[PDB]
């Protein structure tokens, strides 16, 4: 398992 | 090290600090009373300079 | 009545102001303007600023001029508004005459007005001075002291102006 | 507002010539390091943002920038100093001309005072 | 203080009203700004001819040479404006928001 | 995976300000504050008018 | 992700849909 | 625009600047006003688009419409005294109109609404200067008649100010725009102690100046205007959006950064005068601005969002222009807390 | 290595000289300047 | 941030203009040099609070 | 360059002369522009640039020789010639990194101009790279998104750049290339199907000749007519396009041209556009990967001039 | 049911964050109308002006 | 400020009328304010409109205002408590009631009550403590 970071969904948002 | 030295050093310490508390409480009432009167170094607002006024005789008399 | 010919100029001149605030066409604004600049030269002449008063004049026709080109060329309309051409625009001469009256009737009569600050309705012949300029214009030895008291204003002035030629020039290269 | 106005004031001055009076700040005075702190830091981010060695690279560069931070911190402390001992100066004068807006309070020992007991319980 | 300076600090308030109270027009509020200039050059003229402050009469024509810079600020403005939408309209300085 | 994510992260998203809801919440949140701040207050009263009114033995309560 | 748990169900297209991501029968659920 | 045009122009809104901080008459700050104003125009439409043009339109409007309200100021002032000089103003009518057209200079709200559309429009360098030196002339001025203003005014000014810069940036994905509001909510705290201590407005003043010279430096490097663009940078310079985080935060205002100094300061300055309530309030509507500053630090550097194959190529070439004050600007910005017993310098 | 030459390439001496002798300017005239003003304290507070 | 530039330099770039009752072309007098000139004389040196 | 320079009197104007000039040689896979490409600048005395490959930028920074595909690129043709279509996205990936390519060279050519005054020859040019994009789109190896993101991007970065005075087209008939490309023998190019090259013909002459040929004259020249560049640099010699953009051109425009293509950097900066394709988005575990190899590779870990590993000296003192 | 979701989860978060969390949303959304159009916000500063004439003297 | 001053003048916990009176008075000129200023940023379609969004918002406000009024006022008399902040804090949380109602919606009602409420309480405590909003000057 890896630390989650932002995936393009999360970019979108913004 | 003995207790003396911590006995007075905290003496030391005391001193000074109070010394400062009642400094800043006299600097509030001072500063409050200078802008309240006008009459210090402080708050003083500038005025006209009198300098910039001309006295010789004018165009007409009655100035 | 020529005991007071600088009020019924002042209220031209707030007539005017209603004219071109209401917003016609550019056109019929400017017309307001021109009256208006008429208007305070006459005031100002009256209570002896004729070179400054003829100066606003002679400015403001000169600028009102180049607003007239440039309305034809941009502020440019098929149908020209006039003051009874909207309801918009004539509510807000109507509104703007009516608030003239108003207030012209109600110091004329009432001895003394307070809308923000207080006017005492006696004609303005009261205020004026008695005592006597001699051989002078205090106007003209006043507006020519900018050249010799005024080097500082005469500097920033020139300034401004090159500086306003140069800021039209890049305002207007347009890239 | 405040000392803008004190009498005597030389317009755009940035130590008077009365400083001179006060002890200058120590060249070993904890803020002094503290500007040169400053300055190292800065030199330290200056190799960063154009990607040099941080530590190593620019020494000259480094030490311009402490040397710079040190030297306008020195003048910077000695103003600092001489306004507060105006302050203090003008405070004090003012009690003394002022001798009945400031009164000498009489001092009542903890046995003439009665402070009310308030228990925890 | 006399009606006339009531008559002129009148103007000065419809001025800036209509300045305030756009239209469509952008011209149109340029000559509100220009009328409030004017409004203030004769009550500054008012004031200096009735207090004899003789070196005070160069006041307003500083007063509109500034006035004038500024309405050539304004039209070069608008000229833009007006190549970059085709006309004075106020509505077009619609992109910037917020 | 689900079970977790509904015993804890669902509830808020899928939680309505309701009758039921709302005024559960006030008799479990803030009632028995209420009842506990009755109970402690009266038996602190009465203790402080005992001591008020020397009616209390504290003999060797020298330890509080 | 679809897989974790939604919202109240209340069209029959959205129990079904629970039903499947549950691994339950439609009617059971 | 010819670089030597440029420079002149520049020049040419300092000097305005400096003609407003160095005159004693009324007539020459006016006129320093307009200076500022003529040359400021053709400066932020130094790139022409139509954002530019529209943004310089907007500013101009504002801008003359404060000047005639201050001029009218002015003469409603010499004709109630008859004296030029700055100083006390002798007409309570003439100090709310100059308060109005000083607050819309500095763009207080309520007339805030063109700060973040101009900001916008402009470039990043036009932004910064915008934003840094225009607010020294009103402020300035402002300082210097500052016991004839109403408190009341003022105070509600600055409330409101906060308020709105607050809420605003809480929406924003744009740089610009949230640099506009952060700049609103700023100034509304420099303008709270301007009836208290003029002081503390100028400390406030510089911190911010610096704060925000170093945020518009950092996103001219990144060349980054929204939120998205900003996220890249940290594929290709991850310490430049590392200091962007120390930053914001320094802006937020959070121990021990230097940003905590000004709100510091002000809040004892206030209390002395026994303003609590105001305080209070100023300092609990900050956290919003904290609340978009570490929203944009979350995108930017603490979370890694994801990037372009292209950058690939960036990687390999260097930025080629350097700032040279932007180091010692972040320096100043986030490590001057323990050195603030030195604000008796500018006193 | 760099088939382009390194713009920094080898070291500007002429900007290397600068700085380090702007920095010993500094440093000295902050030393000559503490003297002075120790002096000129000691003198006028005896 | 009024750096009186002026002052300090003893340039008199505005200050000419600043009152009625200075010098004027011709001695021409203000209308109320009298005045004037009794209002700077009494508020000279005192401070604005106190001058008041 | 600076605003300093361009101040004190450094105007790119005086420098160029007829010499000066942008020359490209386009024309359809293997339709030999690159011969004429290079007898052109040796007969002209221009500059010639090969054509913008995937490794361009490793060839113009650092070292020179090419970096692995990890780190530059991630992109292969070979890859597209064995699968068109591929899920990875490797069409639009190579397609996006060889506009940036040519992209950056287009601006290291109007900087050689502009700093030397010396001509240069390019081989096809950001101006011609949307015949290969269209010609995938119409075979169906890239989605429209695709498209639509590199018109953007086009959009926003190839305006500021002035166009090439002189275009030079070698048309080959796209049989005789078919041939062309079995007698070469590279096996990944031997699978072009026919269809692609005739939408690159297509691309070609039904939007690029008439587009540029609007700006400016185009050389158009068959195979035979092209082999004889002594009479295609002569046709060169006597054109006269006096429309077109150059001609407007002054020194202020030359300025801002001039210090926008000294930093490559900013010549790249919306190539890089926050638009999240698939195809060229990268994640944030790789890209991190990925940047940390990068910063591994000898003489990138700092700044150049400052890399000790590849042997740079004086640091402490540069 | 109750510690864990009806307090924890569910009301302690909407009386204290939740709602002043939305409240600051709605009022963020009010602020920026993100309309821009000088007629509409020219009109808030003669509105302005007018009440601070009359508030403030 | 004259509604302000008449407001402070009638005493409290009495005169409940003519304190609901001024309390309804300084709601509707604070909902005549945000009526313009929602009418100037946000345009209304109509004239018809506007008047409407006016009213609405105006009779919002007086409604709010003179329940606040009169039930502050009808508490502290009949508790008899005139400087207590309870009945201030009564007063509030029935405008804020009164909010929800005009707004139909349950959750502003609850939300409006306990932050009013709450303000109105401070605001008293203010009164009776002394508390200064807007400090004069003093260092």
């Amino acid at each position: 398992a890896r630390q989650w970071q932002p995936d393009v969904e999360w970019a979108e948002q913004f | 090290d003995g207790p003396e030295k911590n006995y007075e050093k905290t003496m030391a310490i005391l001193q000074i600090e109070a010394e400062k508390a009642e400094l800043r409480l006299k600097e509030l009432e001072v500063r409050r009373l200078m802008r309240a009167r006008g009459d210090g170094p402080w708050y003083q607002y500038p005025t006209i300079d009198k300098a910039l006024i001309d006295h010789s005789p004018k165009t007409t008399p009655d100035n | 009545m020529t005991m007071y010919i600088a009020f019924i100029l002042s209220t031209i001149f707030v007539i005017g102001f209603v004219g071109f605030s209401s917003k016609p066409s550019p056109i019929y604004g400017g017309l307001g303007l021109i009256v208006s600049g008429g208007v305070g030269c006459g005031i100002v002449l009256n209570f002896g600023g004729s070179f400054l008063g003829l100066m606003v004049f002679l400015i403001y026709l000169g600028g009102m001029l180049v607003v007239f080109g440039y309305t034809t060329a941009m502020a440019t309309e098929m149908y020209p508004e006039v003051w009874v051409s909207n309801k918009t625009v004539f509510g807000a001469f109507v509104s703007g005459l009516m608030m003239e009256f108003c207030m012209v009737y109600y110091a004329l009569k009432e001895e003394e007005v307070e809308i923000i600050f207080k006017f005492n309705g006696l004609g303005d012949w009261v205020i004026y001075d008695t005592g006597d300029s001699g051989f002078f214009s205090e106007e003209a030895m006043g507006i020519a002291a900018l050249y010799s008291y005024g080097t500082w204003l005469v500097i920033v002035t020139g300034w401004s102006l090159l500086i306003g030629v140069v800021v039209i020039m890049e305002i207007t290269r347009g890239n | 507002t405040m000392m803008s106005g004190r009498p005597g004031r030389v317009p755009l001055q940035f130590l008077p010539n009365e400083a001179r009076s006060l002890p200058p700040p120590k060249l070993t005075d904890p803020r002094l390091v503290y500007m040169g702190f400053l300055g190292y830091c800065s030199g330290l981010i200056d190799n960063a943002i154009r990607r040099r060695p941080v530590v190593s690279a620019g020494l000259h560069r480094q030490l311009l920038y402490v040397t710079s931070f040190v030297f306008f911190g020195y003048y910077l402390l000695k103003r600092q100093d001489y306004m507060y001992a105006l302050r203090d100066h003008d405070m004090f004068a003012y009690v003394k001309s002022h001798p009945e807006d400031f009164p000498e309070k009489d001092k009542k020992t903890y046995g003439e005072i009665l402070e009310e007991f308030h228990p925890v319980r | 203080m006399p009606l006339v300076y009531m008559n002129i600090i009148m103007a000065f308030a419809i001025a800036l009203a209509g300045l305030l109270m756009y239209r469509s027009h952008l011209m149109s509020s340029l000559l509100c700004l220009e009328g409030m200039m004017l409004s203030l050059f004769i009550m500054s003229t008012l004031i200096i001819l009735n207090t004899h402050f003789t070196l005070a009469n160069m006041m307003p024509i500083i007063l509109l040479v500034f006035a004038a810079c500024e309405a050539a600020l304004g039209l070069s403005l608008l000229v833009m404006v007006s190549n970059t939408y085709g006309t004075d309209y106020v509505q077009n300085l619609n992109l910037l928001q917020c | 995976i689900r079970w977790t994510y509904a015993r804890s992260a669902n509830i808020y998203p899928n939680f309505r300000p309701t009758p039921k809801t709302s005024l559960l919440g006030a008799l479990f949140g803030i009632g028995p504050l209420f009842f506990w701040y009755y109970v402690f207050k009266t038996d602190r009263d009465k203790k402080e008018k005992l001591i008020q009114e020397g009616k209390l033995d504290q003999t060797f309560n020298i330890s509080y | 992700k679809d897989m974790f748990p939604g919202p109240y169900p209340k069209t029959p297209e959205e129990r079904a849909a629970a039903a499947k991501k549950y691994n339950m029968r439609v009617e059971d659920y | 625009m010819n670089p030597i045009i440029y420079t002149t122009l520049i020049m040419t809104v300092m000097s305005g600047t400096m003609l407003v901080m160095i005159s004693s008459h009324w007539l020459l700050i006016w006129i320093g006003f307009e200076m500022n104003l003529l040359a400021m125009i053709p400066v932020l439409m130094k790139n022409f688009n139509p954002r530019a043009t529209e943004a310089a339109t907007k500013y101009f409007l504002t801008q003359a419409t404060a000047s005639m309200m201050l001029m009218m100021a002015i003469i409603i002032n010499l004709l109630y005294s008859g004296q030029w000089t700055i100083t006390k103003m002798f007409n309570p009518v003439a100090m709310t109109m100059m308060t109005m057209a000083l607050a819309m200079k500095l763009g207080l709200s309520p007339f805030h609404f063109w700060v973040p559309e101009v900001t916008q429009g402009i470039s990043l360098q036009a932004g910064l200067l915008l934003l840094t030196w225009q607010k020294l002339a009103p402020l300035s001025v402002l300082c210097q008649i500052s016991q004839s203003i109403n408190p009341n005014l003022m105070l509600t000014m600055a409330m409101l100010s906060i308020l709105i810069g607050g809420w605003g940036g809480l929406n924003q994905t744009q740089l610009r725009k949230i640099m506009a509001y952060s700049s609103i909510a700023h100034m509304g705290w420099m303008t709270a102690v301007l009836p208290y201590n003029t002081t503390m407005t100028i400390l406030n003043l510089l911190i911010y100046i610096t704060m925000t010279l170093a945020m518009f430096m950092l996103l001219i490097h990144s060349s980054a205007t929204t939120t998205l663009s900003l996220s890249h940078t940290w594929n290709k310079m991850p310490v430049i959006t590392s200091l962007m985080m120390v930053t914001l935060l320094s802006m937020g205002g959070l121990p021990p950064l230097s940003g905590f100094m000004p709100k510091w300061m002000i809040i004892q300055e206030m209390t002395k005068n026994e303003s609590i309530i105001m305080p209070t309030l100023m300092a609990m509507t900050a956290l919003l601005n904290l609340y978009f500053y570490m929203r944009l630090a979350y995108s930017s550097s603490l979370t890694m969002f994801p990037s372009t194959n292209n950058m690939k190529m960036k990687w390999q070439f260097e930025h080629t222009k350097q700032m040279k004050l932007l180091p010692t600007m972040i320096v100043l910005s986030t490590l001057v807390l323990p050195m603030t017993p030195a604000l008796s310098s500018l006193n | 290595f760099y088939i382009r030459e390194p713009p920094h390439g080898s070291p500007d001496w002429l900007k290397v000289g600068l700085t380090l002798g702007t920095s010993v300017f500094l440093w000295i005239y902050l030393i000559k300047q503490h003297k002075e003003d120790v002096l000129e304290y000691k003198r006028r507070n005896g | 941030p009024f750096f009186d530039v002026q002052k300090r330099l003893g340039l008199d770039l505005d200050r000419w203009m600043t009152i009625q009752s200075a010098e004027q072309p011709h001695k021409i007098p203000g209308r109320c040099h009298a005045f004037e000139k009794e209002w700077i004389e009494c508020a000279h040196g005192i401070g604005g609070i106190r001058a008041e | 360059y600076g605003p300093l320079a361009f101040v004190l009197g450094e105007r790119t104007t005086r420098k160029l002369t007829e010499t000066s000039k942008v020359i490209t040689v386009d024309g359809n896979i293997c339709s030999g522009k690159g011969r004429l490409a290079r007898e052109i600048a040796e007969k002209l005395g221009l500059r010639h640039f090969p054509e913008a490959g995937i490794h361009y930028a490793d060839s113009t920074t650092g070292d020179g020789k090419p970096l692995d595909v990890q780190l530059s690129g991630n992109c292969s043709l070979e890859k597209f010639y064995d699968d068109p279509k591929s899920n990875d996205g490797n069409s639009y990936r190579l397609q996006s990194w060889l506009y940036a390519s040519r992209l950056l060279q287009y601006a290291d050519a109007l900087e050689h101009l502009l700093s030397t005054g010396q001509g240069v020859v390019l081989e096809r040019s950001i101006y011609s790279d949307f015949v290969f994009l269209e010609a995938m789109y119409r075979q169906g190896f890239i989605r429209k998104q695709c498209v639509e993101h590199y018109n953007e991007v086009k959009k926003v970065t190839a305006c500021e750049y002035l166009p090439p005075h002189v275009v030079v087209y070698v048309d080959v008939p796209v049989p005789e290339i078919q041939s062309r490309i079995q007698k070469k023998g590279n096996p990944h190019e031997m699978k072009i199907t026919a269809a692609y090259l005739q939408d690159i013909e297509n691309a070609y002459k039904k939007t690029f000749l008439p587009e540029m040929s609007e700006k400016c004259e185009v050389l158009q020249y068959s195979a035979r007519e092209a082999e004889d560049a002594e009479k295609v640099v002569e046709d060169i010699e006597y054109l006269k396009c006096d429309k077109g953009p150059w001609p407007d051109q002054d020194d202020r425009t030359f300025h801002r041209l001039r210090m926008l293509v000294q930093n490559k950097l900013e010549v790249l900066n919306y190539t890089t556009i926050p638009v999240y394709l698939p195809e060229i988005t990268i994640g944030a575990h790789q890209s991190d990967r990925v940047f940390q190899k990068f910063t591994e590779l000898p003489g990138r870990k700092y700044s150049p001039g400052y890399n000790e590993d590849v042997g740079d000296k004086w640091i402490w003192l540069k | 049911k109750s510690a864990s979701s009806l307090l924890d989860l569910i009301w302690l978060e909407t009386i204290l964050p939740k709602t002043t969390s939305f409240i600051q949303m709605k009022m963020s959304i009010m602020v920026s109308n993100q309309k821009g159009l000088i007629k509409l916000y020219f009109l808030s500063f003669l509105i302005t002006i007018m009440i601070s004439m009359t508030l403030f003297n | 400020k004259t509604l302000l001053h008449k407001y402070s003048d009638i005493p409290e916990g009495t005169e409940c009328h003519r304190k609901a009176y001024a309390s309804t008075s300084i709601g509707g000129a604070t909902g005549l304010i945000v009526s313009a200023y929602s009418i100037a940023l946000k345009p209304p379609a109509s004239f018809l409109e506007g008047v409407a969004r006016t009213g609405r918002y105006t009779f919002t406000s007086a409604a709010i205002g003179a329940i606040f009024g009169l039930t502050s006022c009808i508490s502290a008399q009949v508790r008899e408590k005139p400087d207590d902040p309870l009945n201030y804090f009564i007063g509030g949380c029935a405008g804020g009631l009164t909010l929800g109602a005009r707004t139909r919606s349950y959750g502003i009602g609850a939300a409006a009550c306990a932050y009013m409420g709450l303000t109105a309480a401070l605001v008293k405590m203010g009164q009776l403590e002394g508390w200064q909003v807007f400090a004069e000057p003093k260092v």
